[PDB]
């Protein structure tokens, strides 16, 4: 062949965090068509909202907006086990098709985009060049990020371990976990990489009988 | 409605 | 400046399921020090493997070894608790640290790996090549190792929760479950992505009750 | 003993 | 929009020496248009072939054929005189013209090669990392080349500017001029980049006062 | 090795038309040295600047000045004839040296280069960018370069064969030619390619017989 | 015949 | 002085 279609752009969505997590890279012959299965970021959570973005930039918002939908219907479970498949499709005539599919429930919502939505010839340069002028600010974001759900999990995590362990963790443990935790809360609340990471580790260090009784269990 | 996370 | 130093090849380590993940990127100059936080795979889990890697494949395996430790002592937990800080150093001369310190019980180990360690000028460009070659190949594995940890996820949360749950599950619901998981179990134990997806997919379909159950608690 | 996963 | 339609590969023609020169760069948004004007490498030369290929390799030979031609009806000139614009259009159906036009004659011949010619997806790949394996030896073939050109253009010319001197040139620089002629055209027979440059050297050195009558004329 | 020195941006000179010609590719390994050989624009010229360019942006004016020097005691000879042999040496310690000498001559001239000279890092990123923004403008800068060159090959070349015809050229083929050459010599003082062509165009029509003439002799 | 030269 | 011409 003396010519290919070809994505100009990676095609993806948003993910928690407000980071852009490619489903189809940059540069796929088209059709194809790729998959990635998500879950809840809350207990209980009855619905997600599928943002699709275009670009190559690590924050979404720094990313071209090619629409968005919710899924919901998503029945009670506790965050991160429900199963929130989402497709990206494109067919030969250039359209690409999104899809969350939730396996629980069965549930599946769409938004279909056709092949001159998103960024011109310029634009698509213009993304090029700036994913490259920013890339050490992309990472770091990406990097704040990934420490920032580490952090959530951990708190997350830790408080329903303290709710398991009951009576079993003395009174002087509870008391610095908790105060540990409450200053890791605050920190997820900032933009600051180090201060979370330090909240962390002052809960790594007074955790250490929690985790015990945790594993135990 | 909360953006999907990575499944884990 | 003319001139500028830098790796000519990604700088990682081996994490679960036996991917490559990049602390260093390919391009870096020196000297530079990137860091990333890992976890236990198992509950109790009291030592982790750190394998240091340099290349671009996908596969640990395919890409060159430039020394293996071991990170003991971590303290009983469940599994993904313990904060395994990762630091990968490079000075001014081209010497690499690898530290992996565990930030519960403050204990470190290191590999130093000097400046002449990894591939010569020809394998730096015949890994380059062979990433390139095999980018398909590559991403397939990399899926197939992102499902496998997320069935085994799915697989490890939901008998912690079955536990929790006891009487409050019904004797047909755990039923179900329970050979749901069986089926899971086996299919993690082989290389096919769909019959993982397909198993993961039943015990969502068998686990409402459980689910609502757990969130309630 | 067991290889690192990226933490959640 | 989601889709480009690109050039996989470099598309050109053969030019003197073997080598594979571009008119139309690897990854250009088509439709596109780009021309070039090249000329006669010998006196008197009645015909031009126009071999068209795809690639990316320096050796025409290591490059994808896509046809060839000949224009024929090029009136009598010195050598790198007559004007053949040749010109790569490649439509919005991806369908390429190469056209070849005399811009003294005022004659024209073309190929048309139709959108699915030349190589397939996989080759297209086999291609760049063939291109990419083999960038050394590539450029010292097309310095090679280069050199080659060279010598052969200072023998032409020193030829003609002997036959201009008639008996303003010394019967003793005659005779070392002819004999360094001699020794060139030797090595323009081989692939010695260094013998090449060598007689091209003894020619600068024996010809400064054919230089000068050459000059003055 | 776990570091590669290497050349951050191509490394090269001027050549006629304000263009940056490289003979140090962008990321090459140090040490290296290539050469290559240039030649005098003008009859007799007796001396030529060797402009030392850092980019990768091909106007020599929007590249990184790194010095410049003149080689002169260049013996009187027709333009294009001289060989004057730049190489680009690039030792161990980043340092380089840029020579160029003449060969029928045997002058040689130098300008030595530390590694700390040229751009810093941001502005190595910032000649990235730029190259990669301005492709398509440069591109076409080149082809300008590149037909003004032939303009005034044919110009110069018609000239010298004008001459050398004398009588054998007809008073209206004369006449013809020379008012295109006039025509041609005011658009070769312009930046409007097209123009060029056109005034190469009416000489290549004008000029059958004295091209005929040329060949004969 | 021939292939083209690059035109000087 | 003129720049260098590649040489033909």
């Amino acid at each position: 062949v003396l010519l290919l279609d070809v994505t100009p752009l990676s095609l993806g969505i948003e993910t928690m965090g407000g980071v852009m997590t490619t489903l189809i890279a940059k540069n796929t012959t088209i059709p194809t068509k790729h998959s990635q299965v998500f879950s809840t970021a809350e207990d209980n959570q009855s619905a997600v909202t599928i943002h699709v973005l275009q670009g190559e930039r690590k924050r979404a918002a720094d990313n071209k907006s090619l629409g968005q939908f919710n899924l919901d219907g998503i029945n009670p479970a506790p965050r991160g086990m429900p199963q929130i498949e989402v497709t990206f499709d494109i067919d030969a005539d250039g359209i690409l098709h999104v899809s969350a599919k939730d396996k629980n429930s069965g549930k599946e919502q769409k938004i279909t985009i056709k092949a001159s939505s998103g960024l011109n010839e310029d634009e698509i340069q213009k993304m090029v060049r700036d994913a490259e002028a920013n890339a050490e600010a992309d990472r770091k974001f990406e990097e704040l990020v990934q420490t920032r759900n580490q952090g959530d999990h951990l708190l997350h995590s830790t408080r329903k371990q303290v709710e398991e362990a009951g009576d079993k963790l003395p009174a002087d443990d509870k008391t610095a976990i908790e105060s540990a935790l409450t200053a890791l809360e605050t920190a997820l609340k900032g933009e600051d990489k180090a201060a979370i990471e330090a909240k962390m580790q002052e809960l790594a260090q007074v955790s250490q009988k929690l985790m015990e009784i945790a594993q135990q269990q | 409605p909360r953006r999907p996370v990575i499944m884990r």
